[PDB]
RNA sequence: GGUGAAAAGAACCCCGGGAGGGGAGUGAAAUAGAGCCUGAAACCGUGGGCUUACAAGCAGUCACGGCCCCGCAAGGGGUUGU
RNA sequence: CAGUGGAGGCCCGAACCGGUGGGGGAUGCAAACCCCUCGGAUGAGCUGGGGCUAGGAGUGAAAAGCUAACCGAGCCCGGAGA
RNA sequence: GUGCAAGAGCACUCAGGCGCGCGGGAGAACCCUCGCCAAGGAACUCUGCAAGUUGGCCCCGUAACUUCGGGAGAAGGGGUGC
RNA sequence: ACCGGAGCGCUGUCUCGGCGAGGGACCCGGUGAAAUUGAACUGGCCGUGAAGAUGCGGCCUACCCGUGGCAGGACGAAAAGA
RNA sequence: GGGGAGGUUUGGCACCUCGAUGUCGGCUCGUCGCAUCCUGGGGCUGAAGAAGGUCCCAAGGGUUGGGCUGUUCGCCCAUUAAAGCGGCACGCGAGCUGGGUUCAGAACGUCGUGAGACAGUUCGGUCUCUAUCCGCCACGGGCGCAGGAGGCUUGAGGGGGGCUCUUCCUAGUACGAGAGGACCGGAAGGGACGCACCUCUGGUUUCCCAGCUGUCCCUCCAGGGGCAUAAGCUGGGUAGCCAUGUGCGGAAGGGAUAACCGCUGAAAGCAUCUAAGCGGGAAGCCCGCCCCAAGAUGAGGCCUCCCACGGCGUCAAGCCGGUAAGGACCCGGGAAGACUACCCGGUGGAUGGGCCGGGGGUGUAAGCGCCGCGAGGCGUUGAGCCGACCGGUCCCAAUCGUCCGAGGUCU
């Protein structure tokens, strides 16, 4: 599960590679978070030469989670990883290059720009 | 206002349409129509239902062999059913139709006096900089000079389990009058052979 | 009412046996999906594999695999949407089922302690035209 | 409710077993054992167990059973000879019957494992 | 000794009563078969002795 | 600190492992029975009388009823239903 | 540069002294103690023996600590029935 | 006595010695003490208090500074059975 | 074994606690304390009172008694108030 | 510039407390108040609609996580539909925390000739397990309900429950220069939260399987035992127990009301929402929901059950032994349980233990064959064991049996 305390790597280049995370955007309560889950994030890891510096306040949506997703069709999975996918002020994935599997969950949830250049939809 | 009693078991997943279906198995099976309770020499209309027969030398007495058509008891007794009437045999399983949601009576199962945070849930907290006594202690309870008076139910630490309760909003879509089987959304209180019953549903009733 | 067994046994009329055989060594491809607001699809999901939680009607599988990024484990309700799921090489000769160890250690090791029983492969390939004897015979 | 699964018990896991099989060898060696309640009860289940897979006569049965126990000049007495008297007997070769009185200093009913045939 | 303490001497009603719920209960005994006297109900009583009759080894 | 004039300081039977008692026997007397003349108070028991299981108490008081037992009468104890 | 030698108020580390931060225990096993750890750890060391230093005095790797379980002035008895 | 680098450590156990001077049953909360914990990982808190990771043996290697002793076992990492 | 501050690996310190474990407790069995103690036949609101009541009053819930458990009051015990 | 509530702050007064009531916030449990922060409502605007400004109505529920400061006061971020103001020893150390506080130690700034002291600082520094009455949270016994008893029930009372958001369709339509951007009817989803379950996920399981280490022993090998936790150590792990997992709930609806808007209408020939009458009006009041509940001393009512004298009182009530329907003891014990209670069954029975088939856990075990000198290997084989599980099954224990219990008030 996601608490505003953990490490959340990229799954894409941007010009970050890992994060930690800064509350969630669901009811003021809502502490919890999981996949398509709107999170907020202070960047803690970025790499030299990109968009975004090490650091730096900004926003994101998970996907790639330690925790098992339990879909409404018994069928479940786990990823080995926190990863995520970031963004700004304005709701949109800030860069291209998007590493590894998602789930197909978020595409009808709608963020389907990473869904439409992600290499591995499961 | 139509209803059937029922006993439990199982609780599974199988796959309507394409979802997937968590699913309690209750025998709701024969139940003597013994008699209708009327407003007059009562003040409302109810009915009585046994259930499942085994009732020989063990219960015997007045029997209700006597109440007005004998029929002999199940061995699960008998109940009633709130400002309900049928037609006058005795009713089964399928009283009801596939795919609605419904109301049922259950007896939660027992477990005795049990912790604080944990019949009602408190807090507790202090594991190495409170104390190693006061791990799971109530903390507080009232307040200083005045009011002074402890609270009637303040929440304490007891029994909790062995209660009995109805429950609003259960989607049926199996059920096999073949075997005398009713499989619903799955939620049903109680240990795997104890009372359940079926009422009709209030979502707008 | 008796044998809950019998009862639950009963529910068991949704039931396949037409599904492939396997222990808990590798698996690798296929499963099944959706994928659409409209389904239409069937991911042809490979992969090994780690936990058999045996029941019968709720018994299901967790299957280890990694790809692209890293690791990840799809467990599947052995009974229904499946459509089809069969693995490919199987293999064998693991110790126990659960294998979370794997997770950790993931590469030249897990080649290391990974081999196929013969006995597998040879019982397949008895199968294999002791079923066109079974296409001639019976 | 804690104990919706059952089994009779106190004492530490150690001592538990090494008494279970210790009345064991003391009523193999004989026959009619006195003790308390409990005990009694859960001892015949046990023990009567223990001479069902003992009703063979395998290595098998020889060294299992015997790993849970330790005397051999016993296992002469039970292979060879209890044995193929139960033998005709597939249910409880043991019946543990019951002391009023109770033990004194201390009111323990007490009871009685038995050869039963 | 310590905080919660027994205020005041409590009185000979509060200790009859106490003592109220206290009480005995008698034995419960019923007769011994092919024998002649008592035995608690589900015994073997060495003198007398239940069915088949063992021990009894007594003076 | 005190048995009695004085030891006559309790044999024999009985239950009981003894202890201790139940009888007997002793003396004026064992309610003088052995740390025993007297034996109270607070004090813990057992019998009996009156009262108590819808009821708000510095616990009593004034009246009346119920009651049980002494009383020739008249009365008196007692007890508490309101 | 090699080596041998073999030093230290050397250092890690048993009984040995000690008692740090934690906990237990609180009418305690106990009028200062058990459990986990901490430190010294061949020296300014730990210790059975025999002798002396004692109440405006002794003893003080120094607090007004210690002197037969209460020490900003001991315990014992006497003025004193202040 | 067998065993690890070693040892007056430790596990097991020789010989010797004991079961801690009340027990039998439940299988409550709650309190002593012990383990496992998904997932997050100091967010709890006056305080990483405390537990819990590391550990031992050899191979590699070790910053600043330095009074050249050190810093050190720095850190960082590789093996160990049969 | 000195007081801050920060990062790394780790963890029930926290989220959010669940299971189990032995031992206390709980039932039986043998024995059996304490401080406090005027007596109590001892519930609550709204006011009353030398300022904070079961007890006064205009008034409350409730058969008699008990057992496990929590800790607000009896200006709660430790003192002839540090 | 006056008048006033409020008794929260900060001043004054000093009586119960000097035979003690332990001061700051936090842990944790609340809880009462509306002058209400979100949500409903309507009034109105220097209100187009979108939002806002404002005044009354209305506690029903709700009102976050952190950085720093011992710190309430505070600042700051990330958010929410919103980030309330307050009472109760500024609640709650016979509950925590003892961090802050006015101890002796020590140092420091400072005053004093100095001992030492300064509303100056610093570092460390012992709140004390058994509840007597009350109070409260469940559990019972004895009783009671003016024939004894068994089961189905009534609901007076009372307890619990009431949040809210997100995009969408209607429709970029109405209003508008544009930008914008709506009522309402409906929809789809999340979170916070209270109850229910194990079917999946995930955590478990103290002897249910496998591995190995130091070791003493049986019996040298093979094999096996304890010990090394209080299970030596790790690898797994069923049912039952659980959360994150899982099914639900807040509501849908009837009626009275709030401020507020209106109808018909007088005094007061005109007017009016008002003093008579009608109507709209809120999450709010009452039900419709869910448990307790007839000690509801009105002790309710239904479905039955058995039935009267059997022994003194003729009259008036007592009483008195065994029987009736029944029930109690004891036992098998029980997803039920602190004992009890409850509940299930007792030879006319599937209750516990044994047994065996289903089910679940482990991974070819003990031995045997066949290779390499040997660690081991292949075959025997998904075998061997096998805790709770579903049942079959009288093999063994629920023996034999013992005691109580209507004998029927009145009008």
């Amino acid at each position: 599960m996601i608490q505003p305390q953990t490490y959340l790597e990229v799954a894409d280049n941007t010009g970050a590679r890992k994060i930690m995370c800064i509350r969630v955007l669901k009811g003021s309560n809502a502490k919890y978070a999981t996949v398509g889950d709107v999170i907020v994030a202070s960047v803690k890891e970025a790499i030299p030469r990109g968009a975004v510096k090490e650091g730096d306040v900004v926003k994101a949506v998970v996907v790639r989670t330690k925790k098992e997703i339990k879909r409404p069709d018994g069928s479940a999975i786990r990823f080995d990883d926190n990863a995520a996918v970031i963004i700004n002020n304005q709701l949109e994935p800030r860069g291209t290059r998007v590493f590894g599997p998602v789930a197909r969950e978020l595409r009808e949830k709608g963020f389907m720009k990473i869904v439409s250049l992600a290499p591995e939809v499961l | 206002m139509k209803g059937i009693l029922g006993v439990k078991v199982g609780m599974t997943r199988i796959f309507r349409d394409d979802r997937a279906v968590p699913v309690t198995v209750i025998l709701a099976g024969p139940c003597p129509v013994v008699q209708r309770r009327t407003p007059e020499k009562d003040g409302y209309t109810a009915v009585q239902l046994g259930f499942l027969p085994q009732n020989p030398k063990r219960v015997n007495r007045p029997l209700k062999g006597h109440f007005a058509k004998a029929g002999v008891e199940p061995v699960r007794i008998l109940r009633e059913i709130r400002d309900f009437n049928p037609e006058g045999d005795t009713v089964t399983v399928e009283i009801f139709k596939p795919g609605e949601r419904v109301d049922v009576t259950g007896t939660s199962k027992g477990r005795g006096f049990a912790g604080v945070m944990k019949r009602w849930n408190f807090a507790g907290g202090p594991d190495s900089h409170g104390a190693h006594k006061i791990h799971r202690h109530p903390g507080s309870i009232g307040n200083r000079k005045t009011p002074g008076r402890v609270y009637k139910g303040k929440k304490m630490a007891g029994h909790y389990g062995a209660e009995r309760v109805t429950v609003m909003n259960l989607e049926v879509v199996d059920v096999i009058p073949e075997e005398n089987l009713l499989l619903v959304k799955g939620a049903v209180p109680g240990p795997n052979g104890g009372l359940v019953i079926v009422r009709e549903t209030k979502k707008a009733a | 009412m008796n044998r809950g067994a019998l009862i639950k046994l009963v529910e068991s009329r949704y039931v396949r046996t037409d599904l492939p055989e396997f222990r808990p060594g590798d698996t690798v491809r296929v499963s099944y999906k959706v994928k659409e607001g409209n389904r239409t699809r069937i991911q042809d999901f490979e992969g090994i594999v780690i936990r058999i939680r045996r029941n019968g009607f709720n018994t299901t599988f967790t299957v280890r695999k990694v790809s692209y990024g890293v690791g990840v484990e799809r467990i599947f309700p052995l009974h229904s949407p499946l459509i089809q799921k069969i693995d490919i090489v199987q293999r064998g000769r693991a110790r126990r089922a659960k294998l979370y160890f794997i997770r950790n250690l993931s590469d030249r090791e897990i080649r290391r302690k990974l081999r196929a029983d013969r006995k597998r492969i040879d019982q397949d390939r008895a199968a294999e035209r002791a079923a066109k004897e079974e296409a001639q015979k019976a | 409710r804690h104990l919706k699964s059952g089994r009779k018990l106190n004492r530490h896991s150690s001592h538990r077993l090494a008494l279970y099989r210790n009345q064991a060898k003391s009523l193999l060696t004989h026959g009619r054992i006195t003790t308390t309640v409990p005990k009694a009860k859960e001892l015949r289940g046990f023990v009567d167990h223990l001479i069902h897979l003992a009703k063979r006569g395998d290595l098998h049965a020889r060294r299992l059973v015997l790993r849970d126990l330790q005397d051999v000049k016993l296992v002469r007495k039970l292979f060879d000879e209890i044995a193929p008297r139960y033998r005709d007997r597939q249910g409880g070769y043991t019946r543990v019957l019951k002391l009023a009185e109770r033990r004194r200093g201390d009111g323990a009913p007490l009871a009685l494992v038995e050869l039963v045939e | 000794a310590k905080h919660p303490v027994p205020k005041k001497k409590t009185s000979k009603a509060r200790r009859d009563a106490r003592r109220s719920h206290h009480a005995l209960t008698p034995p419960t005994l019923v007769p011994c078969p092919e024998c002649k006297a008592m035995k608690p109900p589900h015994t073997v009583c060495p003198e007398c002795g239940y069915y088949a009759g063992r021990k009894v080894l007594e003076v």
